[PDB]
């Protein structure tokens, strides 16, 4: 039984991927926007009160009741939120989120001794930064996700000017790594996708989806680490709580410029932030961006509360010079929409924690379970059941399968060995298959493909 | 809040009373002289005291100003008795006003010659008056915080304070007895190295005995008492925190790289010129001179005899950037002088970077617009006054370069300013003599505590 | 040696109370500009620190230092602050105040000894509503203060037209108790002064100080509440915690109109409050106030944010009607100056929580300690210190004593015995004298008084 | 010498395009930030003062200012200003700006007949800005810019699918009307240019730029008018006081559907506009304009205070169907980048004023003089100075100029008379040409070959 609280910036997309559990899933968020939304966009519980009295805990049970998500803005009354429910109503699995970070610091040796109150089990909503770091190191890395228990990874790269990329033909980066099995799933380019084997690279902003075992993949991630030159100018335009932590975490090993609109807020940055030069103007004027060589920057990271504002401001500098654009998207319909080539990566804190935390999560398998990304593309790991016969798809080879246009199989996993399905497909498979689709609005038919003749 | 102030007044100045048998027992201990007047100024002054501790039962900002102008004031003219009373040094009472002062006002300056040949009591009373300023401007400096100058408590830090003093000029004179040093001498130069005075009982003030160890332990000790005593509070807090919670302190840093660059350069200097036969003893009297005069001491070694006016100049000028603020020193510490430069920087950046928030940041925390804006009414009340003194001293018939070395020496309370008041304040024109007095207020008092009484916005 | 956690509003005020023998106390107040006012009071130590992190907690558990007072503004946060408090260092002398208050209903079941919150005692802000209640209850009882430990208590009544008090000379008050050992301090009438002996009452709002020990006073304003007749309908205008918990708890026994300004507040308060008329709009208006028989209201309770609309809406009604008019002042320079007549109460909630925690103090023992009242009158509780004749108080008579001018003694605690001030009385070593002055800039004359010979 | 009086938004665009060309410049910057840009540039002379104490006045005209540019927010003030100056310090030709409708509605005819002297011009920035309904009016009209003195017209019209541009090569667009001499001057599609002669115009959706005397322009676009289907239905996004009376100028010809986010300016707005149905909601979530028939509507406007979130809006509709979208873009450096791809028009109320005025008043004579626009593309207007051989461009062959890349010569202005360029054409001194790039990275370039030998 799965309970989350209120209100919940991120919670209630955790409400969302959670809910596939067979058994009984409940949400309670803080008041109205719980409820009302929650109702209108939600499924089957909930819930009411602020937090965190104990009266609204005992409606999630706490009767070998088995989730408790304690999604929660501030930390001090998180702690107390959990413990409420474990000594009055002893919720047995208890996780907590702390920002504190000074608590953060010290509960490794702290909340690691049994005696701290209730929630042994963490997740901060500000380790997403470390994965904006990642992004800044691996250079021209736009997305990975894990499917199968993180066996397979599909992995979109970009292919800047000057990069190992450029003039290579797709042959000669086949060639460079031997020792790889790895499955190129298509390619974007201005937009459109095209067929990529034994094709020249071009230059300009090509989007290049790699798909293969995770040792595969953190092999050729290195090697595109060790060719392209590392970055070296990063600018930010939010005084977030994300951003100034970003800005601590960056301004050691990159030179960093960060741009605020209130003056108090950078007044208190440029005390705080060491090495780090802190700006005081909006992050539209082109005045400003210039005037601050917005021509030679290599990454330009919005982490701005608005989002449009992200997406504008990042536009603009990516029309301006910037190489590397990232924003800070709060609605799935805007990177579903905006961010391609314009923008090369938006970081929905939804989607960070899910996409790792679905893969781990048991057990995803679904006749279609989606991990979505930027774009129309999709990525899938469809589960083919039925026995030899009553399936479209077991026991036949994919090129003789009737699959979707634009839909390429990347991999196919079964147990713990991974095939990159090249030609006939010689196949095990009850087991699960790994897919690309370029246009997503065929994933219901995929579906189809795999669901048996119903009963 | 008028007539409230006589009560503490009186109190003090009985303290001071009370001071006074120290020295007196001293001269009983070895009867060179000055018993007497001793003893008559002990009672005159519990006397005065008691007149004026008659308004009791009555207590109640501009307060405080008038109460450390008297801590200075009264208490100078309160020590100006002995040097009146007693018959081995005969001296004018402007005299006596002046070395009472500038005892006690901690600038080095003294209009007594034959210091050597002088009843032991009186020499005592001069160090431990310069002792005695030394505990009053540390205790002033680091326990009233209105102008210029984690929270720990009032009291304790009251008491740290006094044991750093003590722990200091024990190892101190410790240091200089086991060096060859009078015990007598050791005590009384211990009184005046660590307080930062400049005074010693013998006509030279480190010539008397050229012991190069001698000269190295008050480098050494000059250096520990020019630094911030907040600093060794650290290092004195649940015993010895850390060796570099010195480093920290970006103050710490800009003083030894002022002692560093002014040392090397001297004796460079010192070399070019061959003004000593051997490198090293030009090394040490550098080394010496240096430390004494940038750090507002007033020591001397030399006569500046072969070395070239430039060296003695450029000491001059180093006494203005003085000692740190948390400890004993003359005007301008090193502070001012360290956001000075800072605040050049950030000008600079400035105009690279125009559209860019920068703020005055020390140790990592920032400075509000206040503070770094009272800094430059500071440097901007000091030159104004440093003008006026300087005019004063030469309409009283003073010689001009000669007024501007010993304004610059009083203003920056050291002792000994180069030209004609080379190593004493005797044949100074006697009004020259009463400026001078109040120069060495203004400079004790930070130019703005005593300067606001003038202010007619104030009364 | 004493902590405190000055986060919130009143701690600064206890902070100034507990300053004296063997005391130390460090404030861990969250921000510097309330530090800069508390930091004025003499022999401090402050340090800036977030309240509940280790760091600031590890200075105060290193060394147990005796009693926590973990004073908040927020809950939780107080909570989670005693808790990593104990669990990291043990201090068993912690205290806390929650101003939570669901959860001082379930206080018996999270906070006892052995479970993980580990709050030992609770200090809410509530007291002044109960007080304000136990005001509401007593018809005349413009105030009460307590000396010595709560063994004699000062008590400040009105005498209304048409009461019991009205036109009866103090000796057939005298002699309606045979058994009650009261002593009149000082009687203010029209203003001014007077000297209380054999004196008829004079009707027009004639206010009376006893002092006794605290069994007599619990008699005589029992008595009195059984007098007078009890007041039937009652006003208040504010819609914040205390005007709705203290609409809640009198509802139920007098007739009840609550005044809002913000429409929202009103609406969300007619659902909570029942048998409560909840109304909206501004507390100056007559147009609402005369509307709403503020000519038959008998108590006005001004419980608004600002302290000038409260003084000032409830000078209107007083004017307009009301019999007792009572307001909510947060500045002390405001409650000495208009708790005078026209307003009949002011209540501090600062003076409010310490009354009823530093009563518990095991003394005062100050050469002269002093309890703040509606001015311009003090009462203060004198220690006699001092040899037979090294002091100017100790073993001489009460008839003999040079007493500043308006200076009565009250009463006389020995040991734990009271005894009430006849001028027979002597005083002797360690004895508390109970005190009352008319003009209160004669309390250092007193100390002076009671200040020995300087050792 | 020309002084403008503004504080408003739109006086400092004002400030660049019509002053400084052979010509003393006065400004009022009443006090505020535009005087600080312009005074950073130094080519300016400004005073500071109220709209219109006098004092100001004198200084700025003394019965010798010439003429007067009143621009203001407030009208009741611009008409006190306007009149001021005319009674004490006499001005000529001033003018006012009214943004409010009632004043506007009833001017005829005692204010400029009359007694406040608001002689000639009375430029509202509203009605000009109205002329977002003639786009809807003529379907297919991105965009119109105005050369010379409205005498030659460039035209961006778009091919929708289904319209009647597609298919048809270029050449049958020129036969369908052999009356009219027009020359499309450059074609973009999907963001890449094209030399537009004999090739078909491709269904997906292409930009095709007429350039032809004013006369052609206007009997091309009510042909266009004819031919294309009227779009029934629009749909305004918001409340503003724009938006407003967009939609009462629009409801009785079109069904008009508009959002607001602000309930009580919702309420308002159902209670003035009849027959438009008003909402209350972001402009940003699907579930409203999906649930609003998103995917029908064929006008999206976007009238938002913030123009990042006018873009987004639009950018989303436009992704859900809509065949038309607009913005309001009150930021140079955001239209130029979006208006290119994916919205189709955005109206700077700026430039809305500002070309009705400087076309109309202003005969632009600074060398190549331009007009900015959407994309890349800039569409400028040289004179051709110097003698047959003393300029690189006069007396010689449009086919015989080295033109930088992308640059097309669109059409020849000689005095009165227009004509379409031709290879085959001569230069003449002195005569108006209006050109088109497609990079406008190349403008300074034109200029060395527009700019005589130096004397
Ligand atoms: N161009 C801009 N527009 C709006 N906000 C901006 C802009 N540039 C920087 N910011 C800043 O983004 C910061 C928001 O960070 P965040 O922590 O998300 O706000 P909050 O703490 O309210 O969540 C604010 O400092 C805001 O001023
Ligand atoms: N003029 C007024 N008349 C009546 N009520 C008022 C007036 N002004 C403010 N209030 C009430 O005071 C409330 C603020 O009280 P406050 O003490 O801030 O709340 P809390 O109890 O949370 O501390 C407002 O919500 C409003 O209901
Ligand atoms: N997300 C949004 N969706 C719809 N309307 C919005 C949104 N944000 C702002 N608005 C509308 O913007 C309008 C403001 O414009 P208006 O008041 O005419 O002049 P100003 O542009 O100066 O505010 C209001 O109608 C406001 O409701």
């Amino acid at each position: 039984k799965i309970i989350i609280l209120g209100a919940g910036q991120v919670g209630g997309t955790l409400a969302e991927n959670l809910v596939g559990e067979n058994n009984d899933i409940t949400i309670v968020d803080n008041n109205a926007d719980r409820l009302r939304e929650l109702q209108d966009k939600y499924d089957l519980r909930v819930v009411n009160g602020h937090a965190s009295h104990p009266d609204v805990l005992h409606e999630a049970g706490a009767q070998d009741a088995d989730m408790l998500v304690a999604v929660t803005n501030t930390d001090e009354t998180n702690m107390a939120a959990c413990q409420v429910a474990f000594t009055l109503f002893n919720t047995p699995n208890r996780v907590a989120r702390i920002r504190s970070p000074e608590y953060l610091a010290e509960k490794e040796a702290l909340f690691k001794s049994g005696a701290i109150p209730v929630d042994h089990l963490i997740a901060p909503e500000e380790l997403v930064t470390s994965y904006i770091e990642r992004l800044i190191q691996y250079p021209g890395a736009l997305q990975v996700v894990s499917f199968a228990e993180q066996k397979v990874s599909l992995v979109a790269v970009k292919a800047y000017y000057g990069g190992p990329l450029v003039g290579n033909a797709l042959s000669a980066l086949r060639e460079h790594m031997p020792h790889i099995d790895t499955r190129v799933a298509a390619i974007f380019r201005q937009g459109r996708p095209i067929r990529p084997q034994g094709t020249t690279i071009i230059e300009a902003d090509d989007e290049v989806f790699f798909v293969a075992a995770s040792n595969h993949i953190r092999s050729v991630m290195s090697e595109l680490q060790r060719l392209e030159k590392p970055y070296r100018r990063i600018m930010i335009v939010g005084g977030g709580n994300i951003g100034a932590s970003l800005a601590k975490r960056l301004e050691q090993t990159y030179s960093v410029k960060l741009i605020e609109r209130d003056y108090q807020r950078a007044e208190k940055l440029s005390e705080q932030l060491e090495n780090t030069i802190v700006f005081c103007g909006d992050a539209a004027d082109q005045e400003l961006l210039t005037e601050e060589n917005i021509d030679q920057v290599d990454v330009f990271i919005a982490l701005t509360n608005e989002d449009e504002t992200n997406i504008m401001s990042a536009m603009l500098a990516k029309r301006m010079g910037a190489k590397k654009v990232m924003v800070l998207i709060q609605r799935g319909a805007y990177v579903d929409l905006v961010q391609g080539g314009v923008i090369d990566v938006a970081i929905s804190p939804q989607q960070a924690t899910i996409s790792a935390l679905l893969t781990h999560v048991r057990r995803a398998d679904i006749v279609n379970v989606s991990s979505l990304r930027r774009g129309a593309a999709e990525a899938i790991e469809a589960v083919a059941h039925g026995d030899e016969t009553t399936s479209k798809v077991v026991g036949r080879a994919i090129g003789d399968i009737k699959l979707p246009p634009g839909t390429t199989i990347g991999a196919v996993v079964r147990g713990e060995e991974v095939l990159i399905a090249h030609d006939r497909t010689v196949i095990e498979q009850d087991d699960h298959v790994v897919m690309f689709l370029v246009d997503k609005k065929y994933v219901p038919d995929v579906e189809a493909l795999f669901q048996p003749s119903p009963f | 809040q008028f007539r409230s102030i006589i009560r503490i007044v009186g109190l003090l100045l009985a303290l001071f009373s009370v001071t006074m048998l120290a020295p007196a027992l001293v001269a009983l201990l070895y009867r060179d002289g000055a018993g007497v007047p001793f003893v008559t100024t002990f009672f005159v002054l519990l006397f005065c005291g008691a007149m004026c501790w008659f308004p009791n039962r009555r207590h109640k900002s501009r307060d405080g100003f008038l109460i450390v102008v008297l801590f200075w004031t009264v208490l100078g003219s309160a020590g100006s008795l002995p040097f009146l009373i007693a018959d081995n040094p005969n001296i004018s009472v402007t005299d006596a006003f002046f070395e009472s002062f500038s005892a006690l006002t901690t600038t080095g300056a003294t209009v007594i010659v034959g210091l050597d040949e002088l009843p032991k009591a009186i020499l005592f009373y001069r160090q431990f008056l310069q002792w005695f300023g030394g505990m009053g401007i540390i205790v002033l400096a680091v326990a009233i915080l209105p102008v210029l100058g984690m929270t720990p408590r009032i009291a304790e830090t009251a008491k740290a304070l006094w044991y750093i003093y003590l722990s200091l000029t024990i190892a101190c004179a410790v240091a200089f007895w086991l060096a060859g040093m009078t015990p007598f001498d050791a005590i009384s130069h211990s009184f005046s190295t660590i307080a930062i005075g400049g005074f010693s009982t013998h006509d030279a003030s480190m010539g008397y005995f050229d012991s190069y160890a001698i000269n190295l332990i008050t480098v050494v000790f000059l250096l520990i008492s020019a630094c911030n005593f907040t600093l060794h509070f650290a290092a004195f807090a649940s015993g010895g925190v850390h060796p570099k919670y010195y480093w920290k302190d970006p103050e710490f840093r800009a003083f030894i790289f002022i002692q560093v660059l002014l040392f090397l350069v001297c004796f460079l200097l010192l070399l070019k010129h061959h003004s000593y036969t051997s490198p090293y003893d030009a090394f040490d009297q550098a080394l010496f001179q240096t430390v004494s005069i940038s750090t507002t001491a007033g020591f001397t070694t030399t006569g500046f005899a072969d070395w070239p006016l430039f060296l003695p100049v450029l000491l001059l000028f180093s006494s203005f950037i003085g000692g740190c603020a948390g400890s004993t020193g003359g005007g301008m510490k090193v502070i001012r002088i360290l956001l000075l430069t800072l605040q050049g920087a950030r000008e600079l950046k400035r105009l690279v970077h125009p559209r860019a928030v920068y703020t005055i940041k020390v140790g990592g925390s920032a400075l509000p617009q206040r503070v770094v804006d009272a800094v430059w009414g500071f440097f901007s009340a000091y030159a104004l006054v440093f003008v006026v003194c300087m005019l004063g001293l030469i309409a009283t018939g003073m010689d001009e370069l000669s007024a501007f070395s010993a304004v610059a020496a009083t203003l920056n309370n050291l002792g000994p300013g180069l030209g004609e008041v080379a190593l004493h304040f005797g044949d100074v024109n006697d009004k020259a003599k009463w400026v001078l007095i109040v120069s060495m207020l203004f400079g004790r008092l930070e130019i703005f505590t005593l300067l606001i009484l003038l202010t007619p916005t104030f009364w």
